[PDB]
């Protein structure tokens, strides 16, 4: 199984491929380039091609919109007309899912003006909110591109953190149990607010 | 040779495929009126949402329509430019998508060029030619020497045609559309009022619309004001069309845009050609509003010539047309 | 300040580009080509070039120690002769302060048929053990490509750990207070067991 | 044209700047022989470390007494193969670090290649001509038509001359280095006894020395076992060196590696030249050791032929001279 996984949520474009469940390669650029401007360009230049994949991966965000409406339209494309299978991800879910920080975690990403967060006890989840300003109990989890914002009552930043890498290992994973993926009709980024 | 085009510049998804010995092997389009009547307008993030939503589903019927596999496709064709960019950059995703994965080169396509090429599907014309765009933000004149030659002859200085038909269905009253609702009230009007035609000095190859909407609120029923103001319109657009003929000595005039659908618009300018004699080419309905097959035909015309864009050309709100046929031909 | 960071360690080669603090690039690899098959024509395919960076990073394990010899050989060569800057750094070092677990920490990876080990406390650190099958108190720290080891009383695995990431966010910090680096002719590997 | 020049095949970090007008630009090199005596020969990971360790210290040596700039380097030479693979990728990861940094053409050479060049540096030698090469794993002949281009006529069948001297040293114990202590004992010998000498059949240009720790066994002042010891081997040497200038009809001889300093040998090779009339090249000893100055010499050859490593060019264990030459020239 050799999947590839992609991620336009942010300026830090990045994807991976994962084979016998792991990542075997991952590219991360930070980039003040438009979203089309890097693709599908930056995959001619690794060498990556669609047809070389049993199946696909994309972030659903939270993001940017316009990069990952972009992102989205490249990999159902490809799935669709390949007939290969697709799964999509979640950034904020992984960010809580992957660290080992006590419950409550706080994941929460900047996105232009609004902050948006999400609420993960150990059984149960919140909808993605906006920050206000609000007093949070728990263990706030974001990037270290957003180390200047404060969220709960602790705050762990990853260094780094390609969501690409972490959204193809789940996929991986979903795949064992789903073969046939998500339907690629309907992936679609996430929104949280109102056209 | 035969191209899959691309057309997602404003609020109608279109995918087409075109082969220029065969013929239209597949059209498929859904528009985006339903979702945006309730908001009076087009609303540009709603607008790519669902671009976004219905490409694939248009494509997958496209492909089961056309029976054409895309290893087949020459070229893709799309529109890069102008448009609402959040829509634009859904298209073209979606074209480069599959010109990299099927390996096909990648041909731009301005939209108003488009629309120009959307009478060569049906009859080609001889350069050079007079083109009246009457579509969305656009009521433009353009001297067309060649493909890729467009010398701008004159525009709106306010409203377009398709936004002062809007703004005035919605000064009496109506529904968003605007257009088809006016051409019916209209089709029932008795008296005609008369109305003051802006510009309209001589030589002049501009257009203002909205000091139409002054007149009108200086008044009846509603089907008498449809028909009025209609009347207004396309006299104002007949008679710069006939000076822009005489200021340039050319005699054919191409009209398009989805404002060339108007009935009785075609009437009038057909009359005008044959009381004046000049050639007159107005595309089928079906293709005066947002279609791809009029940008798969330019793109044939653009990569005919050479013309092949790079992996990462990117989309722009607005180029002018006669500087993307100067940077792309 | 743009520093190139270099990680040899495994045969998920990888390397990073640091500026304003944060990760701009990364580019990560496993691969079983020799180290000396990928070096320097990797660089060449992605546009990386020496004379760019302000400052070098490299690992220095533990990891395998010919492909350690190989990465440092290369940073010590480039930071010498360009008069630049170079901070070596510590994989399982990184690992332990990076992972929000509690105290002990063990973080831990395999190199050929040893398994190595280091154990963190709040304000103290053992040297780097070889594990012969002891119990262990405290929460095992490793990757995902060694998730059939277990050490200590729990286990956390990284699905993804890029040193040189981590490093060169590090040898950022570290330039910050001592400009001049490290001494370029002291950089070596770790090592372990004698030779 | 000038190169510098990387050797880490061995024991030995050697670096050096060659140009083909000017001469020997600089030269360094630092042994590990202190390091590995303890252990009785060279442990493989402890000389990867010193390799890694002290080659930046040997280079800004170098580039502090040459006192010339990388970017006057038209071309790194390097030594690829054969030799210990773990210090081998020590020098060939510090020759591909400057290439890629400078943007200058990467040169293999062949080790054994290295030492038959050795000569050049003090005196060219017309082709074909033979080589006798004696150090390290090595006692083998070659019958050398052109730069790249090397006949394999025999070899040891077992022990190499060099360390047919270690064992015989430390088999009547003594230092680990063996060779100069076996030389300076030989030279206080008195009496000669016989030892069998082993292949030695007519027109076998093979070697086999290890026949001799059993005669040695069979015995004496310790000062006449190294002398008779010394004795036996430089004569097998002379006889298969003859036998191979009468079966190929070849006069010229190069005799290169480390034990063609010995002060012995080169006795008794240059009067077997002044007896038979043949052209006999040993390099001064200086150069009969490790260094780069052969590498570059060798490297100058194969560049001046056209020939260049890609970037990704891996280093070997053991490719065979006859076998490299062909691949490389
Ligand atoms: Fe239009
Ligand atoms: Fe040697």
């Amino acid at each position: 199984m050799k999947i590839l996984s992609i991620d336009t949520s942010f300026s830090f474009i990045n994807f991976s491929v994962i084979e016998e469940e792991k990542v075997t390669f991952l590219h991360y650029l930070k980039s003040n380039k438009k979203t089309l401007e890097l693709l599908p360009k930056i995959f001619e230049e690794l060498c990556i091609r669609p047809e070389n994949f049993d199946a696909f991966a994309v972030s659903v965000g939270v993001g940017y919109l316009t990069s990952l409406r972009i992102g989205v339209t490249f990999v159902k494309t490809w799935a669709y007309t390949l007939g290969k299978p697709v799964v999509s991800y979640k950034n904020l879910e992984l960010l809580a899912k992957k660290t080992p920080v006590p419950f409550p975690k706080i994941p929460y990403l900047k996105v232009g003006s609004n902050v948006f967060y999400q609420i993960f006890e150990e059984s149960s989840s919140s909808e993605v909110k906006v920050f206000k300003g609000e007093e949070l109990r728990g263990y706030g989890i974001s990037l270290k591109e957003f180390e200047d914002i404060k969220l709960g009552e602790k705050q762990f930043f990853h260094d780094i953190f390609p969501f690409s890498a972490y959204g193809g290992i789940y996929a991986y994973e979903f795949l064992k149990e789903n073969p046939e993926g998500e339907n690629v009709f309907e992936i679609e980024p996430i929104y949280v607010k109102p056209p | 040779m035969r191209t899959l085009a691309v057309e997602t510049s404003c609020d109608e998804t279109a995918l087409a495929i075109y082969d220029d010995q065969k013929g239209v092997l597949g059209n498929v389009i859904l528009s985006q009126a339903v979702v945006h009547s309730p908001f009076g307008g087009v609303v540009p993030e709603l607008s790519a949402r669902e671009h976004t939503r219905n490409i694939l589903p248009i494509f997958d019927r496209l492909l089961k329509e056309s029976r054409i596999n895309l290893e087949e496709i020459d070229f893709i064709s799309f529109t890069l430019t102008p448009g609402l960019i959040l829509s634009l950059v859904v298209g073209v995703a979606f074209a480069k998508a599959l010109a990299y994965e099927y390996r096909k080169p990648l041909v731009p396509v301005h939209h108003l060029e488009g629309h120009i090429y959307s009478v060569f599907l049906e009859k080609k014309v001889e350069y050079p030619f007079l083109a009246l765009i009457i579509s969305g933000g656009h009521t433009d004149l353009y001297l067309v020497r060649d493909f890729g030659r467009y010398d701008f002859l004159g525009g709106t200085l306010d409203d377009a045609v398709g936004e002062a038909y809007d703004k005035v269905a919605k000064m009496l009253g109506l529904g968003y559309p605007g257009g088809p609702i006016i051409d019916r009230l209209a089709k029932e009007g008795k008296k005609l009022y008369p109305l003051p035609k802006p510009l309209m000095e001589e030589g002049n190859l501009n257009f203002s619309f909205s000091g139409l909407k002054t007149a009108i609120l200086n008044l009846v029923r509603k089907e008498d004001i449809a028909y009025s103001f209609q009347e207004t319109v396309v006299e104002i657009l007949l008679e710069k069309s006939l000076w822009a003929m005489k200021k340039t000595g050319i005699k054919r005039l191409v009209v398009v845009g989805g404002v060339s659908a108007n009935s009785r618009l075609r009437e009038v300018f057909k009359k005008a050609s044959q009381e004046y004699g000049f050639e007159l080419y107005i595309p089928h309905p079906s293709l005066s509003t947002d279609n791809a097959l009029m940008i798969a035909y330019a793109g044939m015309e653009r990569f005919k010539r050479g013309v092949v864009a790079p992996l990462d050309v990117n989309p722009q709100p607005n180029i002018p047309l006669e500087e993307f046929g100067r940077i792309w031909t």
